[PDB]
């Protein structure tokens, strides 16, 4: 099988920028390399076929180059509708294989998250389970670290995170971390705290509550 | 203008079977070779199968060999994917895609994929799981009593333990949209999904403005409205 490696995996850029992304094949594929665009919740669109030929209807600011193992996609003058994920795909032999994708996101100024912690509702506790939620609201860049501590004891393996797509109006991200405990475990401890590390924060911020 | 539409996706138990169909309008499908691909939640694109315009050539990814069968009916202007011995990891959006024709000289059936896929359908979702259809429980994420005076407060709803996807969430029956973040669902170890929806509002409004999240889970015909208020 032919492995396709795209670089970078994520790219921050502004409207009007010239962006190039690379696609390396693990073996020669001649010029049979295609590029696709995909946005959340919609099917991919063919942009370039056979390495450098523009698909009809695709804006001329897209161009492709390469043959063999080294290929590049260039977007001249990035436009708002170009922020999306891009995949390369070799089409010289089966299995047809794709790169891991390159996500082009909107660059903006660093923004620290607003942090909120939510205790479990009394209603949920009747079911034998407690969910504790930590919200990181409207921050940039995407990278952030959230750690749970119960009575100052670091929690591991009992939380799940979710992150929104980049916001269309302010280009920020938001993130939730949910700590799941048994009712018995929850009622055994007093202090529940969420500690957040982010580039926009000079020092980690902690939000906490006391059970009851 | 051409159209390509997949159908047949649904919920299946592990080991079950399912048949997907791909129907087109505006052109003769038999003039084109065809492929099936899939995209698991939050993951990349995976090629699955290929069939030549005549139907004489077929190729398969190792991941589905011996379990899936691609076919087509040129009179019915359709392409099909028969799936058997389905596994949880087969959960994905399944795409039917037409292979692009050559600009001058045509690619024979045995290598008909050389020029990429120029028309895709919007996909059909296949979910393989042992979980049973179940509506969500909705719990309040109550605004903190420490909310800054004259500042910004956060509140939300936890939508827990439903199956299958999707659920939709609104706030105040659509009157509250600014500042809302409805997170993508996470699949829990129980096989059930959970998500939270949050919104930031003026702290001064917590005493006067009622906040309600409206949750709809069509697979179980469940609608839930949960008032989120400061805890006494």
């Amino acid at each position: 099988d032919i492995q396709m490696t795209q670089s970078p995996s994520s790219l921050s850029a502004s409207v009007g920028d010239r962006v190039t992304i690379t696609c390396r094949a693990s073996q020669r594929i001649r010029n049979y390399l295609n590029w696709y665009q995909q946005k959340p919740g919609r099917a991919p669109k063919l942009l370039i076929y056979t390495a450098s030929k523009l698909q009809g209807g695709v804006p001329s600011r897209f161009s492709g180059s390469g043959s063999g193992t080294d290929f590049t996609l260039t977007i001249n003058s990035l436009q708002p509708e170009d922020f999306a994920t891009y995949y390369c795909q070799q089409s010289h032999e089966t299995p047809l294989t794709f790169g891991q994708g390159t996500k082009i996101e909107v660059r903006r100024t660093v923004a620290a998250p607003s942090v909120f912690i939510f205790p479990p509702s009394d209603e949920q506790l009747k079911s034998g389970t407690a969910s504790v939620v930590c919200l990181l609201n409207n921050f940039y860049p995407r990278e952030a670290k959230v750690q749970w501590k119960v009575d100052n004891a670091l929690q591991s393996g009992n939380s799940q995170e979710s992150v929104t797509e980049q916001d269309s109006k302010d280009s920020t991200y938001s993130l939730s971390s949910t700590l799941t405990l048994s009712k018995a475990d929850y009622e055994k401890h007093k202090v529940y705290a969420c500690e957040v590390t982010h580039q926009g924060l000079s020092s980690p911020v902690t939000k906490s509550f006391n059970r009851g | 203008e051409v159209q390509l539409v997949e159908s047949g996706g649904g919920l299946v138990k592990p080991g079950g079977s399912l048949r997907l169909s791909c129907e087109v309008s505006g052109f003769t499908f038999s003039d084109y070779h065809a492929t099936w691909l899939r995209q698991a939640p939050g993951k990349g694109l995976e090629w699955i199968s290929y069939i030549s315009g005549s139907g004489s050539t077929t190729y398969y990814a190792d991941a589905v060999k011996g379990r899936f069968t691609i076919s087509r009916d040129n009179a019915k202007n359709s392409v099909y994917l028969e799936m058997s011995s389905l596994r949880d990891e087969d959960t994905a959006v399944y795409y039917c895609a037409r292979t692009r024709l050559g600009d001058i000289v045509q690619a024979p059936g045995v290598i008909g994929y050389y020029y990429g896929m120029d028309v895709w359908g919007q996909g059909t979702t296949v979910t393989v799981s042992s979980a049973s259809t179940k509506g969500p429980s909705v719990f309040p994420l109550a605004p903190s009593s420490k909310s800054t005076s004259g500042g910004t407060a956060a509140l939300g709803c936890l939508v827990k333990d439903y199956f299958p996807e999707p659920v939709t969430v609104s706030w105040n029956s659509g009157a509250l949209t600014s500042g809302v973040h409805t997170f993508p669902a996470v699949l829990q170890s129980s096989g059930l999904y959970s998500l939270s929806s949050v919104v930031t509002v003026p702290s001064s409004s917590l005493g006067t403005q009622t906040y309600i999240c409206n949750v709809n889970h069509k697979p179980s015909n469940t609608k839930v409205d949960k008032k989120v208020e400061p805890k006494s």
